[PDB]
């Protein structure tokens, strides 16, 4: 049951936009809402509006009086001397709650005229006509106007609606909540050479009487929220999908072949999401818009998605096809379960984010294989356990503070830190995988189909919400639908992993009792760490003995420590028979390293990742080597690679080398075995016999049979030896000698890989392989032996580093004339120049990176150069570079770059709270408090980034370096 | 840009009982069966009521139940269409397992005493195995009940002919070929309860052939047998602690002695040795209160302790124990622990079975005998 | 507590079976007055009264074991009761040799193994009870006497 927090119900909204002026960056328009009051004596009506100048408001064609105030413009007063962050977080939460449409509130308060009170008490319709104007919007709708001359279509100027969550208040007045569903009528009067893309279906396109402008009329009969309404106006090249004909793809001019190749896969994503769920795609059209200077890499609205143009690749670009493919896939998953089925509160957001991430993981499983699915699930789980042990924990479904261990309030999406938002979505889809583990996948897809079917029977009624709230899901409704389809309720699992905000830590060690033939496990939990919680459920453990692989369920109550499980025979060591594996197959194992008295080959605690856990198991090194070689699970091979770094014995070198030589191993395991072999080789110097590690293996796999030092000409058509070939010198460059300097046998090998590179014969590009070669050249740089702080000049350069510097100069200059796909070699060469500057080789001068961080460059070059400037101002304690970065945060045209500068200055801070630095003035405290209070008031993501930066630099209490 | 997961080298290649059945509730799964109740195993006599409407002697009207059947079916269809229209789970209460509603079929058994047999409340599926004809085939002859599956590899001991559809009961306990027959024209089904008689007609009756056992019945005094007895007693003790209303969770010993009266001293109270403590002083006196540090297991853990098929295998073992005991080595071979071990070993390919022998439940040439012969 | 329901089969004469079938498929409570069942304290004798016309009944034991199986989807079937008795209307006499289906007729004589059925042990209990009163016991081989 859904009861509105608003005293009115909104039925229909007309959004008309005229006069989109690109020179002056200005729109004019009106908005006409059709509300039905649910309570009599409605009097004031409270709507949401930011940055719009409200000209006049007429209610039922009668002139009404409005008052506007935004408390989130300046959160705390300018003349308050408070400088602690808990004060700002409480004031910011109160300010966002005072404009919240999820309460009754709002920023624009319109007073109902007196003569309509007899029209409002007996509950009859009210039609509110606001007309407004955006004069020059800061972060409302992004105007990308290039400075080439010509007409606005000839130079490539466009507008798009940017922002996250409820940010539609930034460009027209609305009820900007996900729970106020209404039908829509959208008119946009644009230039005759431009096209206006929006939500709904385009009913017509009429000309103006001078035929210089045309009006696009859109209609949206599926009741969506105001937060799902978008807009993209530009000189877009239109491409109808040749497979599905209601899907149109819009790109920027001159990028039509890239659009044709890139969006050619999307019909398979549509077919997948419509056959695992049994509902068809709910909207009547689908539109993909590719734009410049995007807010996020992929945004999903109702019947529309806005991607950045940096996803567009051609047919000869690999290492970008899977990333763009999965961006399209998660946009479509959010089309199904973020835009059609919406949220009922700010709680129950974990339901939608979990269903979107879970069905996108099912797509990844079918498309890229179960092994890529397991690797992705393991990397997300490692991400969450790192974040939750780092700071507190992520709390899905809080109850309204519920989480007081962090520095922000979790009551609203616009007060969350961006890393918390990312980890929120990550934990939501892993908890949905856990619900699939308890209640099987076909019942899970039946739950999702039952939600979609209720929403689509709701979506066709005309009753103003008498049934349109069946399109809003809640937690209680989701659990009730689960209990309807399965008969089991998941309330212990919901109580543990949703309502409780923690992950578990397992420390395991075993001992084999030879007398009674048992395996005595010893599993203890660390439940006193700040991020942890105590697990009391069951726990699966998989033991591989000589007779095969056996699963055991252990009951781990609070007082439990020793778990005795039984062991089988050892009669497959009497006769040589094959040892049967986890799957149905069996292999020949070399049992010379195994103990004579124990049959068990390896043990895995929680193999299926059925809890949110971090396992620290103490096996013997031969058990880790057997688990690396003969396991049929990629997460166990990865964890054995990760645990073999502590055992540098030559049997582990043989294990990793046998993994590296082995095709029919998953390629991301071999790419990890490269770096593990490099670390082991560095640890057993003065024992290593022959050549450096992986060199003979590289010449055996990727070089000519007649010439060992000449590499084969590039043929990248295998896509697994391409990835292994481009990752093996990067790990080979980490080889450390007795003197701690990279050997001149590996550096010469990398330089010969660079010289003899011929790419005139493959059908794929070479930009990522050459960029990884520059990364391998950067890995070999050891710190220089400066004497008496000698100035680093050209004559006293290292003889090794002169070759590296010549190569990166040649590569960067050739990129200036023949550019790569996304300036990958510019990014790699800037990163390598920063590596050479971090050691004492090149003079520590930020002027090159400051010239590459200007506005007109590509955004990857910009963020690489700004990362180099952030690293410089951390190491050299530069005041003027920090003022340069803070000025670039305040006034840069691209808001993604501002968010990225705040993100990089949070990750690599110039000082922490413990450090005494010269940069801890009262002036810097006043600048960052002014940046939290004012200055970042227009983005909701820069303000949370400024809160994160103030927390990283000065902590939760009063800045110490202050009177 | 492709698969790139070497999956052929790493990975080279269902029955939902009612909630009274998976929770092992007393009426349906008895804790103790005496000798006269083991002789009448799966043949329950018509008991005389002491109190009720049928306990008073005299003529009693039977009551038709066709408004009840169609009202319950319409109500269940409303429940299914309100829940999104998919397939639903309905058997959540003991009152769902009555014969007064739903489409009843009857199932007759060919053998007198099968090696395994379902308790009341357990589910089974009907699978129609259909071997296609060589080359072109019209399609499976359609059947009113069950789902069709195309079996290249015969599930049973023999192999299906081309174009032959064979229906079968399939569950976790056994798999057995069933043959649909129409009912006699004279027979009706009277459901008597304490309140009165009720009458249904039947139209479909299956004849169940010789079972192919999928679960191994344990032997008497086996390790699996004693483990099942101990786990059943522990599950009953946990469910008595869950049913207790007074916190600190307290039970009485003679409730357990009423449920398991053949259990001696140590045995019945070795499960009360842990989890419980005998309060006899002041309050809670002569009660076994639950220990304050002991976390009582949740419902899914108690369900994971004992399975209903293990209870059916134990009931088959103790019923066969009684029949053998009453009848004073040929009979011992026909005991279900021997025959189930023989058939499951034959299905892994360990050994072969003499298909003509004395374990033959027919007593003539029809039917198989599941006793082990060497493959040599 | 829960008591397992006790289902049995009622066999009627064919004209009376047709009237009872028509009244069951009609579904009114008029059938309730028309059809009654009186079971005598013998336990194996009764009257079934169809339309107030008395018929003589015997409760007999069936040679096979039947099981009622209910379903909701016609794919999974749940066992509800065991049927072993039939109240045919018109000891050794209370045992039925034939089965209900057409292929099963005199299943007891031909399609059943003759290991045994049951009687001998109740007589043993009675004999031990009588033995209890003994001081001098005499037992012999015995021949053709």
């Amino acid at each position: 049951g859904f009861e509105s927090p608003r005293p009115y119900k909104l039925t229909h909204q007309v959004v008309c936009i005229n006069n989109i002026n690109f020179q002056r960056k200005s729109v004019v328009g009106f908005v006409e809402l059709t509300i039905f009051p649910t309570v009599a004596n409605l009097n004031r009506i409270k709507l949401n509006s930011k940055q719009c100048r409200i000209y006049r408001v007429r209610i039922n064609d009668l002139e009404a009086a409005f008052i506007y105030n935004d408390p989130t413009l300046e959160v705390c007063h300018s003349e308050s001397k408070q400088r602690n962050l808990n004060y700002f977080s409480n004031a910011y939460a109160a300010a966002v709650s005072a404009v919240d449409p999820d309460a009754g509130n709002g920023e624009l308060c319109i007073k109902v005229p007196s003569e309509l009170w007899k029209h409002v008490d007996e509950l009859k319709v009210l039609k509110i006509h606001i007309n407004f104007s955006l004069d020059q919007p800061k972060g409302g709708l992004h105007f990308v106007v290039p400075s080439v001359e010509g007409s606005m279509a000839e130079r490539g100027a466009h507008v798009f609606s940017c922002g996250y969550q409820n940010s539609t208040r930034f460009w027209f007045p609305c009820v900007d909540s996900y729970s106020e569903l209404c039908t829509w009528k959208l008119e946009f009067t644009v230039d005759a050479a431009m096209v206006a893309v929006s939500n709904g279906d385009l009913v017509e396109t009429v000309y103006t009487h001078d035929m210089r402008k045309k009006t696009f009329h859109y209609m949206l009969t599926i009741p969506t929220a105001a937060s799902n309404i978008s807009l993209a106006i530009g000189p877009f090249e239109i491409l109808v999908d040749p497979y599905m004909h209601e899907v149109t793809h819009f790109c920027l001019p001159q990028l039509l072949p890239l659009l044709k190749h890139t969006t050619s896969y999307l019909h398979e994503v549509f077919e997948f999401y419509e056959e695992i769920l049994t509902c068809r795609y709910p909207y009547s059209c689908f539109k993909t818009v590719f734009i410049d200077e995007a807010y996020v890499e992929v945004a999903a609205y109702a019947s529309m998605s806005i991607f950045s143009t940096n996803l567009l690749h051609s047919a000869m670009i690999i290492d970008e096809t899977p990333l763009t493919r999965r961006c399209l896939a998660q946009s479509l998953a959010q089309q199904f379960f973020g835009c059609f089925i919406s949220r009922m509160s700010w709680s129950d957001e974990w339901v939608l984010k979990g269903i979107s991430g879970y069905i996108y993981g099912l797509w990844m499983k079918k498309t890229f294989g179960v092994n890529e699915y397991r690797h992705w699930i393991k990397e997300e789980l490692d991400k969450i356990v790192a974040y939750e042990l780092k700071t507190g924990g992520v709390l899905l479904h809080p109850i309204f503070n519920p989480a007081s261990h962090l520095h922000f309030s979790i009551k609203h999406p616009h007060t969350l830190s961006w890393e918390y938002y990312s980890m929120f979505q990550c934990k939501a889809h892993l908890v949905m995988r856990l619900i699939e583990n308890r209640i099987s996948m076909e019942f899970m897809l039946q739950v999702f189909n039952k939600l979609l079917s209720l929403a689509s029977t709701a979506s066709s009624q005309k009753f103003q919400s008498h049934m349109w709230s069946q399109m809003l899901v809640s937690t209680s409704g989701f659990l009730k639908s689960i209990s309807n389809v399965s008969g089991k309720d998941i309330q212990p699992l919901i109580k543990q992993w949703v309502d409780q905000s923690g992950v578990v830590k397992f420390y395991g060690s075993f001992a084999f009792n030879r007398k009674r033939n048992v395996l005595e496990l010893e599993i203890k939990q660390d439940y006193t760490s700040p991020g942890t919680q105590k697990y009391v459920g069951p726990l699966k453990v998989t033991v591989q003995e000589l007779d095969g692989s056996f699963n055991h369920t252990l009951q781990i109550e609070e007082n439990s420590l020793k778990h005795d499980i039984p062991c089988h025979s050892k009669s497959r060591r009497n006769k040589k028979k094959k040892i049967p594996l986890m799957n149905g197959e069996e292999v020949d194992m070399d049992l010379s390293a195994m103990d004579a008295d124990s049959p068990l080959l390896w043990i895995r605690i929680d193999p299926d990742m059925s809890v949110l856990r971090k396992v620290e198991f103490e096996q013997a090194d031969f058990m880790w080597q057997y688990q690396l070689r003969y396991e049929r699970d990629v997460v166990a091979q990865q964890e054995s690679i990760l645990a073999l770094e502590k055992f540098p014995t030559p049997a582990s070198r043989l294990a990793l080398t046998d993994i590296l030589e082995q095709e029919q191993c998953f390629y991301r395991v071999r790419m990890s075995a490269c770096f593990c072999l490099a670390k082991i080789a560095n640890s057993m110097v003065s024992t290593w016999t022959g050549p450096p590690a992986m060199k003979s293996l590289f010449t055996r796999m990727f070089c000519c049979k007649s010439c060992p030092n000449i590499v084969k000409t590039n043929n990248f058509m295998s896509f697994q030896s391409y990835f292994l070939q481009k990752t093996m010198p990067v790990a080979m460059a980490l080889l450390r000698d007795v003197h701690n300097l990279c050997p001149k046998e590996v550096l010469t090998f990398i330089l010969d890989l660079i010289k003899y590179n011929d790419n005139r014969k493959n059908k794929f590009s070479d930009n990522y392989y050459r960029a990884e070669m520059i990364d391998a050249l950067a890995n070999s740089v050891t710190p220089a032996v400066s004497v008496n702080n000698e100035v680093r000049t050209l004559d006293n350069l290292n003889p090794d580093v002169r070759l590296i510097l010549e190569e990166i100069t040649r590569f960067l200059n050739m990129e200036k004339l023949l550019p790569s796909y996304r300036h990958t070699i510019t990014v790699s060469c800037l990163r390598a120049i920063r590596v050479l500057q971090k050691n004492g080789h090149v003079p520590s001068d930020p002027a090159l990176f400051k010239s590459y961080a200007e506005y007109g460059h590509f955004v990857d070059i910009r963020i690489a150069a700004l990362e180099a400037v952030v690293d410089y101002t951390k190491v050299d304690r530069s005041y003027e570079e920090l003022q340069w970065l803070l000025n670039m945060i305040q006034n840069d045209p691209v808001p993604y770059v501002r968010h990225k500068i705040l993100n990089m200055l949070t990750k690599n801070p110039p000082f922490t709270k413990n450090m005494e630095s010269p940069l801890c003035n009262e002036a810097l405290v006043d600048q960052l408090w002014k940046l939290m209070n004012s200055g970042t008031s227009h983005d909701w993501r820069l303000r949370c980034g400024a809160v994160d930066l103030y927390f990283t630099l000065f902590g939760l209490s009063r800045p110490s370096c202050l009177p | 840009p492709w698969n790139l997961s070497n999956d052929e080298y790493y990975y080279p290649k269902i029955i939902q009982h009612s909630i009274p059945a998976v929770e092992l509730r007393q009426p349906f799964f008895p804790t103790h069966m005496g000798p006269i109740k083991l002789r009448q195993f799966h043949r329950p006599p018509l008991k005389k009521y002491s109190f009720g409407a049928l306990s008073q002697p005299g003529p009693h009207s039977v009551q038709p139940l066709l408004k009840h059947i169609k009202k319950k079916a319409k109500m269940r269809e409303q429940e299914r269409q309100a829940s999104g229209g998919g397939e639903m789970f309905f058997m959540r209460t003991p009152q769902d397992l009555t014969g007064k509603d739903g489409d009843l079929i009857l199932a007759e058994y060919s053998e007198e005493n099968g090696p395994l047999m379902m308790q009341v409340g357990m589910a089974t599926k009907i699978k129609n195995y259909y071997k296609r004809k060589p080359g072109k085939d019209p399609g499976a002859p359609d059947c009113k009940y069950g789902e069709t599956v195309y079996c290249h590899t015969s599930p049973f001991l023999g192999s299906l002919h081309p174009g032959q559809l064979l229906q079968a009961f399939e569950n976790n306990l056994f798999r057995a070929p069933i043959y649909l027959h129409k009912m006699p024209e004279t027979d009706f089904l009277i459901i008597r309860t304490r309140q009165g008689y009720y009458i249904r007609e039947l139209v479909d009756i299956f004849v169940v052939g010789q079972q192919c056992p999928l679960f191994e019945v344990p032997g008497p005094n086996s390790k699996r047998a004693n483990t099942h007895i101990r786990d059943f007693l522990q599950v009953f003790i946990y469910r008595l602690f869950w049913k207790s209303k007074d916190r600190p969770r307290r039970i009485r010993m003679e409730d357990i002695k009423k449920a398991f009266p053949s259990h001696s001293e140590s045995s019945i109270r070795k499960r009360l040795k842990l989890c419980a403590d005998f309060k006899r002083t002041g309050m809670d006196s002569n009660w076994w209160v639950l220990k304050s540090d002991f976390r009582l297991p949740t419902e899914e853990e108690i369900r994971a302790m004992v399975s209903p098929e293990q209870c059916c295998a134990y009931y088959s073992m103790i019923a066969a124990e009684q029949r053998l005991k009453d009848a004073g080595d040929d009979e011992v071979r026909t005991a279900p622990w021997n025959t189930t071990r023989a058939f499951i070993a034959a299905m892994k390919g360990k050994c072969l079975l003499e298909v003509t022998g004395v374990a033959d439940p027919t007593g003539c040439g029809e039917g198989f005998s599941y006793v082990k012969i060497p493959n040599k | 507590p829960h008591e397992l329901e006790s289902q049995f089969i009622l066999r009627l004469p064919p004209e009376y079976a047709s009237t009872v079938r028509r009244a069951v498929q009609s579904g009114h409570v008029n059938l309730k007055d028309r059809l009654t069942i009186e079971l005598h304290p013998d336990g194996r004798h009764g009257i079934v009264r169809v339309d107030r016309v008395p018929l003589a009944s015997k409760l007999v034991d069936l040679p096979c074991v039947m099981e009622s199986l209910k379903t909701i989807d016609k794919k999974t079937f749940y066992k509800t009761a065991d049927i072993c008795q039939m109240l045919v209307s018109t000891e050794k006499k209370f045992i039925w040799n034939h089965g209900i289906t057409l292929p099963l007729k005199n299943v007891r004589k031909r399609r059943f193994r003759k290991t045994a059925k049951k009687d001998v042990e109740k007589e043993v209990k009675r004999l031990l009870s009588t033995d209890a009163e003994a001081v001098s016991t005499r037992w012999e081989i015995i021949a053709e006497d």
